[PDB]
């Protein structure tokens, strides 16, 4: 009946995808880098067949969560690291449910991790705020950005400090 | 227009306080966008590609999807300049709504779908950083921060231009 749409991709990230049929242009068999939108899309219809890179993604993570827990500044993200996790997680998760489970333990720490580090930035932004400055933007995630602009209101209302 | 400018557009809106400066015609061209995915879309279900058609339609809710992202930030940017007594360039759709949020703030008549006191206001380029300033209506005007266009009551505007802290704009 209802389609619950859950966590929306726009094209933000790129996806490996292996071409199964004849679709446009593209043979079978050869591989090919779409936006994480049309990598579901044509997924879900056996057009192409998702490159697994949850390995290196998830590795990925973990270097950057350990750059954080290093040195107080806030790191320059790699570009769509958030948006290619979200995207494997959406893979991990629906391939349980395959088209005719050392994986689910990868999903939930995809899942674990991305959190982390959402949370050490996020941590890491509340305290600048205490702390405007264009500088930073140029390191922050797009909705981060919007974040710190508003915690920065926010607080430069109430106390009215630097 | 395409999903991939409303993904930038959306990334400018969140990147800044203010309202990103757009297109004249970013509204008109959206809503081609959506009327040229919604021909594709029936233009490809009748005809039986289910690919074809999974694809067109997808983009279509990422539009209306980045869409609604975008107007929420800009509508809220809006009603804090309506309230701010500030001025910046918007699309012709947006002046309509934000003369109506501001008829609302001056509890004038917002429609369905001396020989006199009035108090006459101009606007100005504000040059330097100022605090709320008390009008002859003791409606209070500001802060203000240097850049921002404002619309204040002339008798304080005049007196900030004589103190080389506005000059007066064509708005």
């Amino acid at each position: 009946n209802y389609f619950q749409g859950s966590h929306m991709f726009t094209g933000k990230a790129l996806i490996a995808v292996k071409v199964m049929k004849p679709f446009g242009d593209w043979k079978s068999g050869d591989i090919v880098l779409v936006e994480d939108w049309k990598a579901r899309e044509l997924w879900e219809a056996g057009v192409v067949e998702i490159v697994d890179e949850t390995d290196k993604i998830i590795g990925e993570i973990d270097k950057v969560i350990a750059e954080e827990r290093e040195s107080e500044p806030l790191t320059l993200l790699p570009e769509g690291l958030y948006e290619r996790a979200e995207f494997y997680a959406y893979y991990l998760e629906n391939y349980v449910r395959l088209n005719p489970n050392v994986k689910l333990t990868k999903l939930a720490n995809l899942r674990k991790k991305l959190r982390d580090l959402k949370l050490i930035r996020f941590n890491k932004i509340l305290k600048a705020v205490m702390l405007n400055s264009l500088e930073l933007l140029s390191r922050l995630a797009p909705e981060e950005r919007r974040i710190y602009l508003q915690m920065s209101k926010i607080r430069n209302e109430w106390l009215g400090d630097a | 227009m395409d999903i991939v400018k409303l993904r930038e557009l959306l990334e400018a809106e969140l990147s800044s306080t203010d309202l990103n400066e757009l297109d004249e015609d970013f509204y008109v061209e959206f809503d081609s966008l959506i009327k040229a995915l919604k021909l594709s879309a029936e233009s490809s279900r009748e005809r039986g590609e289910d690919v074809e058609e999974r694809l067109y339609l997808a983009q279509l809710k990422i539009a209306e999807s980045l869409m609604k992202e975008i107007i929420k930030l800009r509508l809220h940017k809006i009603v804090d300049l309506a309230v701010e007594g500030k001025i910046a360039e918007m699309t012709a759709e947006e002046k309509r709504l934000f003369n109506v949020i501001r008829a609302f703030i001056e509890r004038e008549e917002l429609p369905e779908i001396y020989r006199s006191k009035e108090v006459p206001k101009e606007a100005y380029i504000i040059q330097i950083d100022l605090p709320a300033v008390l009008g002859p209506d003791m409606k209070e005007y500001g802060p203000f921060m240097a850049g921002d266009m404002a619309i204040i009551p002339t008798v304080i505007g005049r007196a900030l231009v004589e103190r080389e802290a506005a000059r007066r704009v064509r708005i």
